[PDB]
């Protein structure tokens, strides 16, 4: 599934940018420094057209897919544009449905135990934890109990220096945004390089 | 032969006779191309005969034939750091923590390179990342 290319690169480029020419820049510097799984946020202007504009990476071993999902006829570009995975920062119950009879991977944004359950009995079993910043991985560890089957991919507030913290507490991936985006389009792939070591480091 | 000559330049090199030694592993280069450990050591001994550019042209035929040795990546980033090119050796030390995220000098001379390069935010983070290897 998609769950073992997840635990196997661990890290996500949560990419937001500007222009279109500008997101294919950074997303060939992310898989340039090593990070596979990229997250083309639909924040972007045209975001369905720089998914199919980067089909040439899917070859050279990239999971290109589209995040920050809000409506479902936006995922209706989403999927037809060629995106191997749906990202939303919120639990959209309509999304899920479409996704799974397209049969397309599917990770709703959750917060409370209860917007966990909810997508839980949607047949969710990977949740992304937006934002981060503000559960912590304490939230993490919290659930590891009541819903042991849950694996979360945080995306707020993962940094160089807690980003051993959330793997340790049971997290899957790590979807770092900010500290990926900012920089020139060879700045960005030495971030990847430096932010791969540190998570290849963690016990 | 190809092996007997290596062995002599190891030798030559044990008793400060460099440029003699250098002698030697090109003889086995001569005699087999492909041994990449004739390559290697030659860098490693122009390094010292502060012939640098020629010891960058040997450490890049030594990783043309194994391309997955943070040694040679590595001394290729001394080599390029002590050249001039800062940005070239980077992205080899970018090469070698690719290989082995546990070396700790290779990750404590990434971040000297971009500190007189210029990022100080990426040079910090790699100097972290060397200090928590050791």
């Amino acid at each position: 599934k998609m769950e073992e290319l997840f635990k196997k690169h661990k890290i996500v480029a949560v990419l937001r940018a500007n222009s279109v020419e500008e997101a294919k820049e950074k997303a060939l510097a992310v898989f340039r420094g090593g990070v596979h799984l990229i997250e083309i946020t639909f924040t972007v202007p045209d975001a369905d057209t720089v998914i199919k504009e980067l089909s040439f990476l899917k070859e050279k071993g990239a999971i290109i897919g589209a995040g920050t999902v809000t409506s479902l006829e936006q995922c209706q570009k989403a999927v037809e544009s060629g995106a191997e995975f749906i990202v939303s920062p919120h639990l959209d119950p309509e999304i899920s449905k479409f996704c799974k009879i397209n049969g397309v991977f599917y990770m709703p944004g959750v917060m409370t135990p209860t917007e966990l359950v909810k997508a839980m009995k949607l047949g969710h079993t990977i949740l992304k934890l937006f934002p981060g910043e503000v559960v912590g991985p304490q939230f993490v560890k919290a659930m590891k109990g009541p819903f042991p089957n849950v694996k979360f991919v945080p995306t707020g507030g993962v940094n160089d220096q807690n980003v051993c913290e959330w793997f340790k507490a049971g997290v899957l991936a790590v979807g770092v945004g900010s500290a990926l985006v900012k920089g020139t389009p060879e700045q960005v792939e030495m971030l990847a390089v430096l932010f791969v070591a540190k998570i290849a480091g963690c016990t | 032969s190809a092996l007997a000559y290596v062995m002599l330049g190891l030798l030559l090199s044990l008793l400060n006779r460099l440029s003699l030694a250098a002698e030697a592993y090109k003889k086995a280069i001569e005699l087999d191309p492909n041994d990449a450990l004739a390559w290697l050591l030659l860098g490693s001994v122009l390094e010292k005969l502060k012939r640098l550019d020629e010891a960058a042209e040997a450490y890049k035929k030594a990783i043309e034939l194994k391309p997955n040795d943070a040694s040679a990546w590595k001394e290729l980033g001394k080599v390029l750091e002590k050249l001039g090119r800062l940005d070239e050796a980077a992205k080899a030390y970018a090469e070698a923590i690719k290989l082995d995220p546990s070396d700790a000098e290779a990750a404590k001379e990434l971040g000297k390179v971009l500190e007189k390069l210029g990022q100080l935010e990426l040079a910090e983070r790699a100097y972290q990342l060397a200090i928590e290897l050791d």
